[PDB]
């Protein structure tokens, strides 16, 4: 069922969608998971294109979410 | 992302990743809510003392966060809301540190004085369901007896596991706290009494009220005095009256702490077992022997039918001659023998009985086993391998398992993740590459400890892709400056080289030595580095020009363990722009 899991982009954010529309808990955490492993290991910048996001952020805030991080070991 | 959040938060639920998730907060403030919102573990980097911490966005805050560490806190060793040496800027604090955690259900510190825990405790009482305390300091000698923990055990209603394995205390404040306390320890499930590994051990007299007073208890982990020199050492009839008196247990793990015959018997340990329906993890590595043992596994089957990990110290008749006698024991999801003589290779080809649950197997100091059979247990269900001190195998030849194999604790490769070698003296690493470890596409950790009485080839293993997690212990190697070179001579040619844990030696404060600091210094990928012992303010920056280098601390976490310029470090540490 990892071999299920191949899809393209939009076919697994749909399925995310209408997975949990009917009830079924299995299958969107094996799905959510599945998009979770694809931001873990990208850098900021690397997750933005992936998914097609926007930074939305002042350089204040960036500075400012990177301070936070700071108490917090990796 | 145009989703509902609910289910951007639950996407990032399944993050383990502390760095990765550090950087989904910096994609956007979106999933930066959503990082916040969702994340479950954090350790601490301080000091939390400093006005960075507590004047900070009060928005910062992880509502659902249930697991709090706050032992690695800055700096290392120090007290943390001790009210000994004023109320008012620990009770500020306290309250800070509660609102970004205020759903802990599971708190970790560092205890030097039993006022840090009646100054954590307020804020979390209602939720405080599992406690880790630390302390490698010594215990201060004032306190009165079961002092340690009153705060706990007074306050916290809902505690149900206690993690002392890491903290200095006497086995009487353990025994008055635990037997004085009916209220909490009849709640307690889970108990872990390690004690900083700086114990004789628990005795009889202290094993079982300890028991007596915890009838819930499902996990047990203690060291215990087996050494029947002593009048009050851990009997047959001690064992019995601790499995009567915890009857949940479902994991036990006793051991001889240590640096000739057992005061257990054969049939002791069957009407033990049969006190303890439930074992599913038994563990007894006593240094002392526990003869002709054979019997006493049959019984572990019969009794104990939901048994899955296995550990036997001395205990000198597992497995033998002729057919079925340990290996009545149907299932073992892991196992390990240790010094056992009677192991001989007749034993291991006779597991054929254990088919289907053993994913590990070792064995400590057998001296009676051969090469060619420990090429015989080769099936599809195998997965894990130590072999520590024979006096006869030295040889990684043997394996159909080369493909499946994935840990590996010895003194291509195909699945190997994992992988811990022992050596002595002045030992050589390099000589490992010829005799079997060549390739390693996919090795990730290594691990090497020395102990004893041209270089080490630590450059040879830049052979292998993945390679980013190094621990080496040279702590127990007993001047210094030039074997500190001998070891670290090459770790610069470890090109993925990621975290890097050292122990420098002991010799009566454990110093890394100048020449240790610009041979790690030369490291470039390295993001994480922890230093058991310490060095002088005067050797600090040199670790600033490593390019990436976030986390960093001198760790003295050995009993007994013994300046705010550190902080002055810390800061410039944190200054430099390094990568995300």
């Amino acid at each position: 069922d990892a071999d299920f899991m191949k899809i393209d982009q939009a076919t697994l954010f749909e399925l995310i969608l209408a997975a949990n529309y009917l009830n079924i808990k299995n299958l969107l955490d094996l799905t959510c998971q599945t998009v979770a492993d694809m931001i873990k290991g990208k850098t900021p910048e690397e997750i933005r294109t992936t998914f097609n996001i926007k930074n939305d952020f002042t350089p204040e805030e960036e500075e400012e979410v990177r301070r936070e991080n700071q108490w917090a070991f990796e | 992302l145009d989703l509902p959040e609910p289910l951007l938060l639950h996407i990032l639920s399944f993050l383990t990743d502390v760095r990765s998730r550090h950087r989904a907060a910096l994609a956007c403030g979106r999933m930066r809510a959503a990082e916040r919102a969702t994340r479950s573990e954090l350790s601490l980097r301080g000091d939390p003392r400093s006005p960075g911490f507590l004047f900070l966005s009060h928005a910062f805050r992880f509502p659902a966060l249930e697991h709090l560490d706050l032992s690695l806190v800055s700096p290392w060793g120090h007290p943390l809301l001790s009210s000994v040496p004023i109320s008012e800027q620990n009770a500020f604090i306290a309250a800070r540190l509660a609102g970004c955690f205020p759903a802990v259900t599971s708190l970790a510190v560092y205890c030097r004085d039993p006022t840090t825990l009646a100054n954590l405790t307020p804020h979390w009482q209602a939720s405080l369901r599992r406690v880790k305390l630390v302390r490698w300091h010594q215990r201060p000698p004032t306190l009165p007896d079961g002092a340690d923990l009153e705060p706990l055990l007074e306050t916290c209603a809902a505690l149900r596991e206690l993690d002392l394995s890491e903290f200095y205390c006497w086995t009487e404040d353990v025994v008055r706290a635990l037997t004085t306390h009916p209220s909490a320890t009849a709640a307690l499930t889970h108990l872990d009494l390690g004690l900083a590994a700086a114990t004789d051990g628990f005795k009889s007299s202290e094993l079982g009220p300890i028991a007596a007073s915890c009838p819930n208890l499902r996990k047990l982990v203690a060291p215990c005095l087996f050494n029947p020199r002593f009048s009050d050492c851990v009997g047959d009839d001690a064992l019995l009256s601790l499995a009567t008196s915890c009857p949940r247990l479902t994991v036990l793990r006793l051991s001889e702490p240590f640096e000739e015959e057992a005061a257990i018997t054969v049939a002791g340990l069957v009407a033990f077992f049969a006190a303890l329906p439930a074992l599913e993890d038994f563990t007894m590595d006593l240094q002392h022997n526990v003869l002709e043992a054979a019997p006493a596994m049959e019984a572990l089957a019969r009794r104990c039918p939901r048994i899955k990990f296995l550990t036997l110290g001395s205990f000198q008749g597992l497995c033998k001659a002729s057919w079925l006698h340990l290996d009545g024991v149907a299932v073992c999801g892991g196992l390990e023998s240790l010094y056992m003589k009677n192991c001989q290779d007749l034993t291991d080809a006779s597991l054929a009985a254990i088919g289907r649950g053993c994913r590990r197997l070792a064995k400590f100091g057998i001296h009676g086993c051969d090469l060619v059979t420990s090429a015989g247990i080769r099936r599809l269900a195998f997965t894990l391998r130590p072999t520590l001190k024979e006096v006869t195998v030295l040889h990684c030849r043997l394996l159909h398992t080369a493909e499946c194999l994935t840990a590996l604790s010895p003194i291509s490769w195909e699945m190997l993740r994992s992988l811990s070698l022992w050596f002595s003296a002045g030992q050589l690493l390099s000589p490992l590459i010829s005799a079997g470890l060549d390739s390693c596409p996919v090795l990730e950790e290594i691990s090497i400890k020395v102990e004893g009485d041209t270089i080490f080839g630590l450059s040879d293993l830049a052979g292998f892709p993945v390679l980013a997690k190094m621990k080496l212990d040279l702590s127990e190697a007993v001047d210094l400056s030039l074997w500190e070179r001998f070891y670290l001579h090459g770790i610069e040619s470890l090109q993925t080289l990621y975290e890097l844990d050292y122990w420098p030696p002991q010799d009566k404060h454990r110093s890394l030595t100048l020449p240790a600091v610009g041979l790690i210094q030369r490291c470039v990928g390295l993001r994480k580095l922890f230093i058991h012992g310490t060095t002088h303010e005067h050797f600090m920056t040199f670790f600033l020009s490593i390019p990436n280098l976030r986390d960093m601390q001198l760790r003295e976490d050995y009993y007994p363990a013994p300046a705010e310029s550190w902080l002055r470090f810390e800061v410039q540490l944190n200054s430099r722009q390094i990568d995300d």
